[PDB]
DNA sequence: AGCACAATTTAACACTTTTGTCAAGC
DNA sequence: GCTTGACAAAAGTGTTAAATTGTGCTATACT
């Protein structure tokens, strides 16, 4: 279009990272040591990024530009422009959540200054040097 | 001020080449079978070179000879 | 030249995956979310052939012998009971 | 092959090579007469790191006359 | 009308082109099947000769 | 401050057990879990149990896994003593520590007490396996299979012994002999163990290399206006031909639609058999080979 | 934990603060906030002043302060971080991948860990190290010391890419590289009219 | 010589048992391998190999080993 | 390291169909 | 202007052997 009006940030929330994605990455793979191929559900598996050549899936069964926006039954990649694969993202699923760097460690602290807690006593937290109180039962403290 | 010359800055790196050798000298005497443990079985001469080949590539210090001319070089 | 696919993800969320028409499609697709999904038309065939991992169970049993065993629990109940 | 390309191979009979064209040419805004030429094969028993069959280095000179637009002192 | 074990060949084809009971199988005409992607003579021949049996 | 120095700190907060407690902690863990698959066996065919049985059955577990947490605690300072001697291979020290962890983990799993040995003895083997396995799977940007960084590995050592023995490197072939394989073979071992770059390093002294790097599939304008033109002289000679001529030319080589066909299948919409159509077709390619129709097309040959 | 557990909750890492955000009023805090400048005017004031622009803000936008805490990181296009041959065979990539690499396998890990069961200092261990895997990813260096590669050259982070004259607003933005240009030497133009 | 003088540093390699020692003295060049002509032809690098004398010692078994090390160019 | 064994992938191959091609004739 | 049958190359297709890849394990004692 080229004329757009505002340009908006905002914190991205688990679930818009999680709408982005196309695909999650499950291993740390990047391409076979033989075929120097996208290792299938690594970084570069185009299963999930895309294509390396213009509808071209993995394995080859649909080549041809008949059929865009058809994904392979078998290699389950879409046939579509390779260019896809500048645009399109994934994602990771954590098994335990993580701090952004850049809102606990930012000067001030975002985090401290959002939770009133000191930015050495915050650190202690998220990398696991100390404790804190996350609930107290106030009824049940007191009636003991 | 000074001035380390070209021999001590060999002599530096060969420094640096046998210190890393020394660790696998001393824990290889460990984990080996003794009296089947030699001079070579306990020296393993990497990380010697490496200093070496290391230090004219990639360092500073060792350049390409300027030449254009003789005054140059 | 396509048909339109639809699975769910053990959590609930729905995906629609096109395929081609004249491809057999399949009743469990990997899903932009991360997870198995189960096709919603009719076959949903197969099991996968699940084999168990092996268990901590498993490798005490195959060193001791259930009766080793149940002496041992002998010894640890009889020293429980005598307070 | 794109059809357009394949249709004029039918009528002037070129059999689509099976393999691509990357060969050494004299960069942009160079030249001069050839001087020497070094080969290094691996068919001779020569030298070359592991997947290298066959190397050759080529040496271009020219006489540069005194120009408009070069620097003296 | 798995009891046929036919050849590999010819079951896929088949199934393919969506014979799931031998009762859809003889009512298709001989040149209805020859038609039928991948499928040749030595098919017919195969489902022919075990048909006689 | 440090990340393994906080990890040490707490691994040195346990205490190292004697080879008498080795054996307790050994013989809970296996009575827990034969409670727990036996209590489970209750669960399939019912007949509960008697409440004091119950109580102390699920306690007889519960001690069981303090025992399995007791066992490897103790034992942590072993693991890092082990993983010390791996670092600079490749893999993070911590990432070595917790790999370790891992063989310890199954170590106490597969342990037996009644041999009477030491738990060092058998756990140090467990420990090794699962940080070299580890640094296998892990330590190279691009992955090789454990059989093949085994080769890599023997291969290295070959050489270093060669190297010894020779005073000079070994060439391929020497390496092949003293490895039983072929001198092919061991090139492509080398070329396997090439390790990748990083285009973030700055060459310059001062620009960084990833952006000296060509996009190959990158459109080039003049070509693509020139297929473009080509495009263009195409349709017109292909005019100077017979309808069904141009027709057949074109779904032969799917000009149109992209996709050729075969003879068989333009006989179809002609009505004609496959050879009718290659008939046509030697008819027509003579015609376009013609010079005046082929005149023009020359200088688009490549 | 043995006496008063059943009385309370308490834990480490971002799981924790995770719930700190969870049990949280903006709008109380705020207000309370709000009259805590008002009456205690001093050096606290100015603390209870600064810490209301980051209270304030998440007021009025729509944003839940829990996106300062990640269960999905994203993972940035292949093209962006590229894994490519030079001429002649050798391979190389971006700096990312590794950093991708080291928090793909070790959330993997902490899987692992978890299934096992494993006591907290294994498991905790693993989540301190999934952190910090996280943070060299986004910001390298900005906590600790950097990761490194061979050379002891520190990764470049998805940081390292926005900021700097060489990042991508003055390298690639503000100006860049143009087609339909040249350059040479120049020598003196006396015949030359002016224009 | 600076070579001597990093090998004295080293000598002797001891564990903190002091059972073992592995001792280092006496280097050695050769010949040079090939020219300065023949390596700036060749694309290798002008270099003489370096020769050791290691000796490894036993304390409990009092047994010497003595053996002749190559270091590299 | 090194091996053993199961699991999985790749090649090789036999075999069947399809595609292009020729001669000959309607 | 067109079709038929004999025919060989080419292209798929299923069936099997070889190779490649993944995982478990190693019991003096070693923290
Ligand atoms: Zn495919």
């Amino acid at each position: 279009v080229n004329f757009f009006d505002e340009l908006r940030i905002g914190l991205a929330t688990a679930d818009d990272i999680r709408n982005w994605s196309y695909g999650e990455v499950k291993k740390p793979e990047t391409i076979n040591y033989r075929t120097l191929k996208p290792e299938k559900d690594g970084l570069f598996c185009e299963k999930i990024f895309g294509p390396t050549r213009d509808w071209e899936c993995y394995c080859g069964k649909y080549k041809r530009v008949r059929f865009k926006g058809i994904i392979c039954e078998r290699c389950g990649v879409e046939v579509t422009r390779a260019k896809v694969r500048r645009e399109r993202m994934g994602h990771i699923e954590l098994a335990a959540p993580v701090t952004h760097i850049w809102y606990f460690k930012g000067v001030p602290s975002r985090l401290g200054y959002l939770l009133d807690l000191a930015p050495k006593d915050l650190e202690k937290i998220i990398y696991f040097a100390a404790y804190v109180i996350t609930s107290v039962d106030d009824e049940m403290r007191h009636n003991e | 001020r000074r001035l380390r010359t070209v021999g001590e800055l060999i002599q530096n790196q060969i420094r640096v080449g046998l210190s890393r050798m020394e660790r696998v000298v001393r824990e290889r005497m460990t984990t080996q079978d003794v009296e089947a443990i030699t001079p070579q079985t306990l020296i393993n001469i990497r990380p010697v070179v490496a200093a070496i080949k290391e230090f004219f590539g990639t360092s500073q210090l060792s350049q390409f000879m300027d030449q254009n001319n003789p005054l140059s070089g | 030249p396509r048909q339109v696919a639809r699975y769910r993800t053990d959590n609930g969320e729905e995906f629609d995956v096109p395929f081609a028409d004249d491809a057999e499609i399949p009743g469990t697709w990997l899903c932009r979310n991360g997870l198995e999904g189960t096709l919603i038309e009719g076959d949903v065939p197969e099991p996968k052939k699940v084999k168990p991992p092996r268990t901590h169970w498993d490798m005490l049993l195959e060193r001791r012998s259930v009766e080793e065993l149940e002496e041992l629990l002998k010894e640890r109940l009889d020293l429980i009971k005598a307070k | 092959l794109t059809p357009e390309e394949r249709l004029l191979r039918a009528i002037f009979g070129e059999k689509a090579r099976e393999v691509r064209d990357t060969s050494l040419k004299v960069p942009h805004g160079e030249s001069g007469k050839v001087i020497g030429i070094r080969v290094f094969s691996r068919e001779d028993d020569d030298e070359l790191p592991a997947g290298v069959n066959e190397l050759v280095r080529v040496y271009v000179a020219q006489k540069r006359k005194i120009s408009d637009g070069d620097k003296l002192a | 009308i798995d009891d046929l074990d036919l050849t590999v060949r010819s079951y896929n084809c088949l199934k393919r082109e969506g014979v799931h009971t031998v009762g859809e199988l003889v009512a298709r005409t001989e040149s209805d099947l020859l038609d039928i992607r991948n499928f040749g003579q030595k098919s017919i021949d195969e489902v022919k000769i075990k048909l006689h049996q | 401050a440090d990340s393994v120095r906080a990890y040490l700190k707490q691994i040195g907060k346990v205490a190292l057990l004697n080879a008498e407690e080795e054996v307790e902690l050994a013989k809970r863990i296996e009575a827990g879990l034969y409670a727990t698959q036996k209590l489970a066996e209750l669960a399939e065919k019912g007949e509960k149990l008697p409440v004091q049985q119950r109580r102390d059955m699920q306690w007889i577990c519960r001690d069981g896994d303090r025992a399995k947490n007791h066992l490897l605690e103790a034992n942590l300072r072993l693991v890092v003593s082990l993983a010390k001697r791996y670092t600079g291979r490749g893999m993070a020290f911590l990432d070595l520590i917790q790999e370790g962890n891992l063989g310890l983990i199954r170590a106490v799993e597969k342990f037996d007490y009644t041999k009477g040995y030491k738990f060092s003895t058998y756990a140090t083997w467990w420990i090794r396996q699962a940080i070299t396995r580890a640094m296998a799977d892990q330590a190279r940007t691009i992955r090789i299979p454990v059989h093949m960084v085994e080769v890599i590995n023997k291969l290295g050592r070959i050489q270093r012994e060669l190297l010894q023995d020779l005073g000079r490197e070994p060439t391929p072939e020497e390496l092949a002999k003293e490895m039983d394989i072929t001198p092919e073979k061991v090139l492509e071992i080398q070329q396997y163990a090439r390790e990748p770059i990083s285009l973030d390093q700055t060459i310059g002294d001062d620009s960084q290399l990833g952006d000296f790097i060509e996009d190959s599939e990158a459109v080039v304008a003049v070509d693509a206006v020139s297929f473009t033109l080509l495009q263009d002289q195409l349709q017109s000679v292909l005019e100077t031909l017979s309808e069904r001529e141009a027709g057949v030319v074109r779904l032969r080589f799917g000009l149109t639609d992209g996709q050729p066909r075969t003879l068989d299948e333009i006989g179809q919409v002609y009505g004609v058999t496959r050879e009718r159509i290659r008939q046509i077709e030697s008819k027509t390619m003579s015609k376009l080979r013609h010079p005046s129709r082929s005149q023009v097309l020359r200088d688009y040959l490549d | 934990q043995d006496r008063y557990g059943e009385y309370f909750t308490g834990a480490m890492g971002a799981e924790s603060i995770k719930k700190l955000i969870e049990n949280f009023d903006i709008d109380a805090e705020a207000e309370s906030l709000r009259e805590v400048i008002r009456s205690g005017k001093g050096q606290k004031k100015l603390r209870a002043l600064k810490r209301l622009k980051v209270v304030a803000a998440f007021q009025q936008s729509g944003n839940s302060p829990m996106g300062m805490v990640l269960d999905a990181v994203p993972v940035i296009p292949p093209e962006l971080r590229p894994m490519v041959q030079l001429d002649g065979g050798r391979f190389a990539t971006s700096d990312l991948n590794d950093l991708y690499r080291r928090v793909i396998n070790r959330n993997n890990r902490l899987k692992r860990l978890i299934d096992l069961g494993a006591p907290e200092i294994i498991v905790n261990n693993e989540k301190r190290m999934l952190q910090e895997s996280v943070d060299a990813l986004f910001d390298n260096g900005r906590r600790g010391r950097p990761v490194t590669g061979p050379g002891n050259r520190p990764l470049k982070s998805l940081s390292d890419l926005l900021k700097g004259k060489q990042g991508r607003f003055r390298q690639n933005l503000l100006g860049k590289r143009v087609d339909y240009s040249g350059r040479s030497v120049i020598v003196v133009g006396p015949q030359l009219k002016l224009h | 010589g600076g070579l001597e003088e990093v090998l004295a540093e080293l000598s002797p390699i001891e564990d903190f048992s002091g059972s073992m020692s592995l001792s280092f003295s006496d280097p050695r060049f050769d010949e040079v391998k090939a020219s300065v002509d023949e390596c700036k032809d060749k694309d290798m690098t002008y270099a003489a190999p370096l020769f050791v004398t290691a000796e490894f010692i036993n304390n409990n078994t009092g047994e010497i080993k003595s053996q002749t090390v190559f270091m590299g160019d």
